[PDB]
């Protein structure tokens, strides 16, 4: 039980890293937009 | 002050234009129907403004004009016996004017503007005045309300409105610099009250239930966070804290409680009766009921409008309690919010700075001396709803940093209906040090021993339970059967207690200790009799322990004749056993 | 009306309109292009530059030249009227049974305003399903939202239908009784298939529960605003009736998750960072606003009630929508794919299912007086008899006593007779029989939950008044 | 003992007394160097 | 000596703030900004280019606005008035007294952010340092010089350990047996982020057992604001730096609930939008921590040392 | 105990503070008292000068009306315009080109800038 | 530049019997020891610094703790080469850059450190190259991509960071010098996961 508690608070880490990376990723696409429309309409 | 028009509305952002001078976090009316919102940023001559209603409608053009505050209460005499939103807004005022549905963009002022007070001045002209000071009193049900000076305000009295009936408006005093003070004032629910020291807590905060104030208490001026998984029991304990604590005044808020949930806490509440004075108990409660469908920024702004209005009540003198109901719900806003911003999260979701708005919530509670020189007391007991029931969520970890007491209700104890759910070796209470001299010095000084020989009977069974595992009870040997014996009758006679039940829903201090005495002298007894060489199960039959198991439900005045009879009882039929 | 033609901008589902600073911020619009035809947008930002459109349907043949805009409306509006009652949706309104469109009293917002808290009443008189599982074990109280939580391949529409179908008040019951009061069904389908259309066209019409009932049908390849739309328009519907004409409404939300898929991509599409695990921030403000327009008011007869059904991701009872749903909800009723696979209809399981509210509309007055403790001995035994299930597979049946085997007997008596009804109505008469012939299994004695007036009054009838014909 | 105490206050009167006798004899000068110092 | 005051504020959001005309104000400035209201908060620059200079509020910024706010600049880099009359008193994080009496005469002020020790500067801790507790003297010893935490848990008492090491840490010469007398003693206390309650607990313990004296404290509140967390550390070791390497003092210093350091450090990391590491904490933490923790020492040809123990709560253990 | 000790030290913190503060209201009591002399002018004159050279591309001048009739000549010869206001007294303040900029000289100013080397100096000088 | 790079065939004896015997390394070869701390990474290099065959060892602190550093400085200088009977210290090379000193001088301190080993390759012995921490060097590189405001990869390391490492330890390797003599570089970098 430990262990399989362990693991499943390993992968939930990890999925949460991954869904912080995409946000990152999403913000950052989401500036360059802005700056798109501002530079260009 | 600062009128603009709007540029630009995509959802409830809107970008208004001509707004130069427009401050930070300050609370604007948008559009026509006056949709209110606060400016979040500033960029040139533009402000962004979120709107806590819906924007459908807006066009632009429209005008938007700045309040100039941020967001704040209304400190002032009518406060009690109401309900408001989480933006102190009086909802049986909106719902005499409106139905039943609250249409968007309905201004009422919190405190009634139509009503007279009955004045009694305190300061004479030429008086100095200084921030908490008491210009002069109000009565306000059972309670003398105190007109305080603003705490950022200085001067020296030049008139003084004579005693009479007055509606809050009037300026009951007017300062040599012209300054106008009348019976309210408005503060900004971000910032702290300030007061002239903080003090350690000394003396309990009394909720009449026997878990908590016997084994976890918490302070007159502590934290207190009482979580569980569904159906836990937190609700019910609330509202019990809120029926029989000891506190002068009680503010409750439900920050996004399910619509029926909330039903309950309005239409319960005002049946019932108050213990010190006997009148209703809504005249000395203040309720703050935002359900789950209430804007976001209501919901969010709920627990600083409830800490904001107990520090007025501390300042008058008295001593508050707060009640928060599911802080979780409050972190669930604080996360949409932070959403609509488009800020990063950390860990669960949650925004990296929950830790902070816990802390400045929480930090606010204690017992100081006000400004005017009187002894106040602010108590918060908020409650926690992990979503698995697990204490890793994000909101229970930064609460058990910042509370001294620790209230943990189990879903094992809960689906055995052993209400309340309070685990014992869980839950935790770092005032129980402190508090010893109060009771030492009220009733006994035997009581905090009495106290620690009944957690060490609830620790001796605790080991044990692994052999009642393996085997039933009756295997055990005297000792072990008799301290399980013992402890079967302390959960199920001390640690039990039933909220709607109509004489176990309260208890006293020398009642829970003459129960304690009464247990532990059988305790005793048995113990005696044990090395006696007499046959344990001998014991259960004894009468006694029917006695014991109804010294729960008996009256208040019934006990000081039932304790006695139980204790003679317990001396005799103990000598009379062969 | 005013045409607007600036338009500099069409990519996926949104255009843009330039000089258009008339159009009011969620204004619903019609976009006509070079053929004549017309398609229907959403005003989603309006600036002093331009005005954002989102066009349901596609765009597969708009051009920058020849398209032009115009209003509608400057908020979307439902004329509702009492000659709904028995007639057929698109989801935005648009009748689709064929018949001539409706005559509004009055056209009333889609996204309702919030009823105040001191407005309500505490919900005290309880629906009868027909169900025994919900009825007897988990009942559904007027003003209550009680979801259904099922799994990918279960049969939640079969019992959404049944439902429908069968659902009545029992004001006879009431107190010293009385004879009738109005009821009606809003049923919404969001995201449903043909098969499913079908299915609920043909349960509808052939039992007369259409006479009773306002559907709103949103296919999957219909446009996804108008799926975020339907479940308001149901409920603008189910309040005029319920705060308006006294009606008593029980409204079905077909499929909560494809709700809150359309809302996702509705909010990529607005350029919207998302929340936890992809879905929007404000997912919990959403489903708020459409759960919590249920209820009972003070000084008003009618009532709104709520069976929203969600289909759960992957079984997964912690995915986000479940989750908030339970977070804003008053219970659950799970469907279990065990009982599903074993032939039991419908499969609800009693162990995991819940109604918070079942006490205020059970009891003297209301239901009958037994009603709590039968609930609550058919609980325990039941979990009882399921643990002893589980043992007999590693213990055999001999080495149980005979408690345990009278509990074994229990548990698959209870799941072939009082969980499997199929499709027969059953009133909460009936139900409450056959929940007493089956604890009369075991001995008297063993029900603790139950006092002894109960168990003298209604203990020893016979099983055979099910067994022998199911 | 609170004799030590009392005698304790006692030396810090006299202390204190003593800073401020130390004190005014140079005050004057101190203050002369603040005002050449912050003069331009 | 002049006062220099920029207005040409050009954009607030959240914690940072636009100054159009700004190619004085060097990176890593202190500034103050003050609002018509008349009070002044401060700020720091954190991006200076030729369009704008970037500012971070150190508290919320509820109250600017484009009209009326200024800036004007304090120093060009962070520092602190340091004296060896501190020992024995309480400050609150930004380095203002907090016991009542009045502020301190600065003999020096040197940069708060400190500057790294050269390892040839360095020599090798060798000296033992007596906790007074017997699994950490015998099995785990301390030594002048050592950067040793103690890794606590949710309810374990960190404090408890921390207060006790504060009252009995000693040298102990007499072992040593050099010929030389005894040598100064002198601990800094740094608390981040700790409630009124262990305010009260801490100077309780203090000022009960005398080591107030021989002790300097530095007390950051749980309601302060959240850069007041951050710069706490660093004053206590640049008080513990002067103490040790210009006055021969042994100065233990006790930083509790790095923990909280590190949560107001993920608060203003993600208030400037920079990419997060393994639990949302700054990629920089590293580097941050180190900044702290590698300030302590014994350097050569000096007969101070820097002890640091850091007590930290371990997440869930 | 040492608590004895501890008022000693107490006090004598106490003490020190209160000569400090005697310090500190005399200089700002005579820095008040300063245009009362006839020198007043001429150091105004330098801080405005000073305050220039602060600003390369200065354009404005502010100052107390009694002031303007010293700094017209400084403004003609430093070409900058000169307005007066209701502006602090012992010194003088600009503002820049842009005028998003200013700077200010009044001797209070200085004072509060230097105090803390001043503080030092005096307590050093006094025991 | 070398003429040829050769094939290692005589071992890097470390002097330590697990690594020596289980878990050989050849002269020209590349080790890695990762960790968690506590683990013993510095006191295997320090080790292996100790009491290995290389004529000249170069070792790198590249973002690790300054007392590692003085503790070199203070004690090597008293041991014993192995191989010359003179003071330790003379045939090792430090390079140093502790914790807190600046960031992207770790990228620079490891090609500064590879570049000097390769050198005394070139001279004609073997060498072995320590490389304290490549973590911290990886850090250095996330910092500056960051600024630079690029794509991270994974866990924010930029895109290149592989390519980056497989340079670094793809300088090592035996050689026959340009000069006809033989030399080898060897390679031991830790990593701080
Ligand atoms: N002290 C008690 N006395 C009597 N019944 C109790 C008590 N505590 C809990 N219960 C029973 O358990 C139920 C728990 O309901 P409660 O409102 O206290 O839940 P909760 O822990 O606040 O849960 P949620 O997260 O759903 O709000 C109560 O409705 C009542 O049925
Ligand atoms: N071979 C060894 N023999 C004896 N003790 C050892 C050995 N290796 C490691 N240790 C012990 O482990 C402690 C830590 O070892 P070392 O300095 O190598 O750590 P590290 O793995 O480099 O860790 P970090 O990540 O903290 O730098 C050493 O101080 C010593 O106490
Ligand atoms: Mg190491």
């Amino acid at each position: 039980i430990p262990g399989i508690r362990a693991q499943i608070r390993f992968i939930q880490q990890v999925l949460e890293q991954r869904e912080r990376e995409d946000t990152f990723r999403l913000k950052r696409i989401k500036g360059k937009i802005e700056a798109r429309e501002a530079e260009e309409e | 002050m600062i009128q603009g028009v709007i540029q630009k509305i995509a959802g409830p952002a809107v970008i208004a234009k001509g707004m130069l001078g427009a401050r930070m976090y300050d609370i604007c009316k948008v559009g026509e129907e006056g949709l209110v919102g606060e400016i979040i940023r500033l960029d040139g001559d533009t402000a962004f403004v979120q709107v806590y209603e819906d924007t459908s409608g807006l066009k632009v053009g429209e005008p938007v004009v700045s309040t100039g505050l941020p967001l704040a209460v209304e400190l002032g005499p009518g406060m009690l016996n109401g309900i408001y939103d989480g933006i102190q807004r009086p909802l049986e005022r909106i719902r005499e004017k409106t139905g039943i549905y609250i249409t968007r963009g309905v201004v009422v002022h919190a405190l009634d503007r139509e009503k007279k007070w009955a004045w009694t001045p305190m300061v004479k002209p030429g008086d100095e005045v200084r921030g908490g000071m008491v210009l002069g009193t109000v009565p306000e049900f059972g309670f003398t309300h105190k007109i305080l000076v603003p705490p950022d305000v200085r001067g020296r009295v030049k008139e003084v409105k004579p005693a009479g009936e007055y509606t809050v408006e009037e300026p009951v005093v007017v300062l040599e610099d012209g300054t106008e003070l009348k019976m309210y004032h408005t503060w900004p629910v971000r910032r702290a009250r300030p007061v002239q020291r903080k003090l350690d807590p000394n003396t309990p905060f009394l909720t009449g239930m026997r878990i908590l104030d016997v084994l976890f208490p918490v302070a007159m001026g502590g934290t207190a966070a009482i979580p569980g998984p569904f159906g836990a029991g937190k609700s019910v304990t609330q509202q019990s804290l809120a029926k029989w604590s000891n506190a002068d005044v009680v503010v409750y808020v439900g920050c996004g409680e399910r619509g029926n949930e909330m039903t309950d806490v309005l239409v319960e509440f005002p049946e019932l009766t108050d213990p010190k004075t006997g009148g209703p108990l809504m005249h000395r409660t203040v309720l703050i009921a935002n359900t789950s469908n209430m804007p976001v920024a209501a919901r969010e702004a709920s627990i600083y409008v409830g800490v904001t209005i107990a520090e007025y009540f501390r300042d008058q003198g008295f001593s508050v309690a707060l009640m928060a109901d599911s802080t979780s719900r409050w972190a669930e806003a604080l996360r949409e919010i932070s959403s609509r911003l488009e800020e990063m999260p950390a860990e669960e979701g949650y925004p990296p700075y929950l830790a902070a708005r816990l802390a400045a919530f929480y930090e606010r509670a204690g017992k100081v001396i006000t400004l005017g020189g009187e002894e106040g007391a602010v108590t918060i007991v908020g409650a926690v709803s992990p979503p698995g029931g697990d204490m890793s969520e994000p909101v229970t970890q930064s609460t058990l940093r910042i509370v001294g007491a620790f209230w943990r209700l189990d879903a094992s104890l809960a689906f055995r209906r052993h209400f309340p759910a309070i685990n014992w070796n869980g839950s935790y209470s770092l005032f129980t040090s402190a508090l010893d001299p109060w009771y030492r010095e009220n009733v006994a000084e035997d009581y905090p021993e009495l106290r620690d020989a009944i957690s060490e009977l609830l620790q001796r069974e605790a080991g044990l339970q692994e052999i009642v595992q393996l085997v039933g009870p009756d295997a055990l040997q005297d000792a072990e059967r008799l301290v399980i014996e013992v402890g079967r009758i302390i959960r199920e006679d001390f640690l039990q207690q039933n909220a709607y039940h109509e004489v176990d829903a309260y208890c006293s201090m020398k009642k829970a200790y003459g129960i304690m005495k009464m247990i532990l002298a059988f305790y005793k007894e048995a113990e005696a009799a044990i090395k006696r060489g007499v046959s344990i199960d001998e014991i259960l039959q004894l009468p006694v322990l029917e006695r014991i198991g109804r010294a729960r439900y008996v009256s208040e005045e019934e006990f000081p004749a039932y304790f006695e009879e139980a204790m003679k009882e317990i001396q005799g039929a103990f000598k009379a056993l062969a | 009306k005013k045409e607007y033609t600036g338009i500099t901008y069409i990519s996926g589902p949104l255009l843009f309109v330039e000089n258009a600073k008339d159009l009011a911020y969620g204004a619903i619009v019609d976009i006509k292009d070079g053929t004549g035809r017309v398609r229907g947008g959403q005003v989603i930002e309006v600036s002093e530059e331009y005005a954002v459109i989102q066009v349901f349907e596609e765009t597969t043949g708009l051009d920058l030249a020849t398209t032009s805009v115009s209003l509608v409306e400057d908020v979307a509006r439902l004329g509702v009227s009492k000659e709904m009652l028995g007639r057929r949706f698109n989801g935005i309104g648009k009748p689709i049974d064929g018949l001539p469109p409706i005559t509004p009293e009055k056209r009333l917002p889609i996204t309702g305003l919030p009823l105040n808290p001191v407005a309500r009443r505490k919900p005290e008189q309880f629906i009868q399903t027909g169900i025994s599982t919900i009825d007897v074990m988990n009942t559904l109280v007027r003003g209550q939202k009680l979801p259904i939580f099922s799994g990918s391949g279960l049969p939640a529409n079969e019992i959404a239908a049944q439902i429908a179908r069968q659902a009545t008040v029992r004001p006879d019951l009431s107190g010293e009784g009385e004879k009738e009061e109005p009821f009606a069904v809003v049923f919404a389908a969001m995201g449903i298939t043909q098969r499913e259309l079908s299915y609920f066209i043909q349960e509808f019409e052939r039992t007369g529960a259409l006479s009773r009932s306002v559907l709103f049908l949103n296919k999957a390849d219909d446009p996804t605003i108008e799926r975020i739309l339907t479940p308001r328009m149901a409920l603008t519907v189910a309040e005029y009736l319920a705060f308006e004409h006294d009606y008593h409404v029980l409204v079905i939300l077909t499929d909560m998750t494809n709700y809150c898929e359309a809302l996702r991509e509705i909010g990529a599409a607005r350029e919207e960072i998302p929340g936890r695990r992809g879905y929007p921030g404000y997912m919990y403000t959403d489903l708020a606003t459409i759960y919590e327009r249920a209820g009972v008011v003070e000084g008003k007869k009618g009532s709104v009630t709520q069976i929203p059904i969600l289909s759960m991701p992957d079984d997964d009872r912690t995915h986000p929508i479940p989750d908030l749903t339970g977070y804003i909800t008053e219970g659950q009723i799970q469907l279990s794919r065990e009982l599903h696979r074993k032939g039991i209809y419908p499969p609800i399981d009693p162990l995991p299912s819940l109604s918070r509210l079942m006490n205020n509309g059970v009891g003297k007055g209301k239901t009958r007086e037994d009603h709590k403790q039968v609930s609550d001995q058919l609980y325990s035994a039941y979990a009882n008899g399921v643990d002893i299930r589980k043992l007999v597979a590693i213990i055999g049946e001999d080495a149980l006593t005979e408690n345990d085997r009278r509990y074994l007997q229990f548990a698959d008596a209870f799941e072939r007779f009082f969980i499997n009804q199929g499709q027969q109505n059953r009133s909460i008469e009936e139900s409450l029989q056959i929940a007493w012939a089956l604890l009369s299994m075991l001995p008297q004695g063993e029900l603790k939950r139950i006092s002894k007036d109960h168990i003298g009054k209604y203990y020893g009838q016979k099983l055979e008044e099910i067994w022998g014909a199911p | 003992t609170e004799a030590l105490l009392a005698r304790y206050r006692e030396r810090a009167e006299a202390e204190a007394k003593a800073v401020r006798e130390k004190a005014m004899a140079r005050l004057d000068e101190a203050v002369a160097l603040v005002l050449k110092e912050v003069l331009p | 000596l002049l006062k220099k005051e920029y207005t040409g504020i050009t954009y607030i959001s959240g914690p940072l703030l636009f100054v159009e005309n700004a190619k004085d104000l060097a990176y890593g400035a202190i500034v103050d900004i003050k609002d018509g209201t008349g009070r002044v908060r401060g700020g720091q620059v954190i991006e200076v280019s030729e369009e704008y200079a970037v500012i971070q509020v150190f508290e919320e910024t509820t109250g600017l606005d484009l009209a009326t706010t200024s800036v004007s600049l304090v120093e060009d880099v962070a520092r602190l008035g340091v004296s060896k009359e501190m020992l024995g008193r309480r400050f609150n994080g930004i380095g203002k007294p907090i016991d009542g009496l009045p502020p301190i005469t600065p003999e020096k002020r040197l940069p708060i952010t400190g500057l790294p020790l050269n390892p040839v500067a360095r020599r090798k801790p060798e000296q033992f340092i007596q906790t007074g507790i017997s699994t950490i003297d015998v099995m785990n010893t301390l030594v002048r010089g050592q950067k040793l935490p103690i890794f606590s848990g949710s309810g374990l008492p960190a404090n408890e350990i921390a207060a006790q090491i504060a009252r009995q840490a000693t040298v102990r010469p007499d072992l040593s047996g050099e010929g030389e007398k005894e040598e100064p003693f002198a601990v800094v206390f740094a608390a981040m982020g700790i409630t009124q309650r262990e305010l009260s607990y801490f100077i309780q313990e203090f000022e009960r057992t005398g080591a107030l004296s021989r002790s300097v404290l530095f007390l950051n509140k749980a309601d302060d604001p959240t850069i007041e967390r951050i710069l706490t550390p660093r004053m206590a070791l640049t008080v513990a730096e002067y103490l040790a390497f210009e006055h021969d003092y042994h100065v233990l210093v006790i930083l509790t609930d790095m923990t909280n350091y590190c949560e107001a450090l993920r608060e203003i990391g993600a208030a400037r939008e920079e990419i997060p590491g393994r639990r949302g904490y700054p990629g920089y933490m590293y580097t941050d921590l180190a900044t702290i923790y590698e300030r302590a020492g014994v350097v050569e040809g000096k007969k101070g040392s820097v002890t640091q123990i850091p007590i930290l709560s371990m997440p869930d253990d | 105990e040492s608590a004895g000790e501890l008022l000693v030290a107490t006090a004598r913190t106490q003490a020190r503070g209160e000569v400090l503060e005697e310090v500190r209201r005399r200089v700002r009591e005579a820095l008040e008292a300063l245009p009362q002399k006839p020198e007043w002018p001429e150091v105004v004159r330098k801080l405005a000068l000073e305050a220039l050279e602060a600003l390369p591309g200065a354009k404005a001048l502010v100052a107390n009306p009694e002031d303007l009739p010293h700094l017209e000549a400084l403004a003609r010869e430093r070409g900058v315009e000169l307005q007066a206001e209701p502006a602090l007294r012992l010194g003088v303040r600009a503002v820049g080109a842009e005028g998003k900029t200013q700077v200010e000289n009044s001797l209070l100013a200085r004072l509060d800038r230097a105090w803390d080397a001043l503080s030092s100096k005096v307590a050093q000088a006094l025991w």
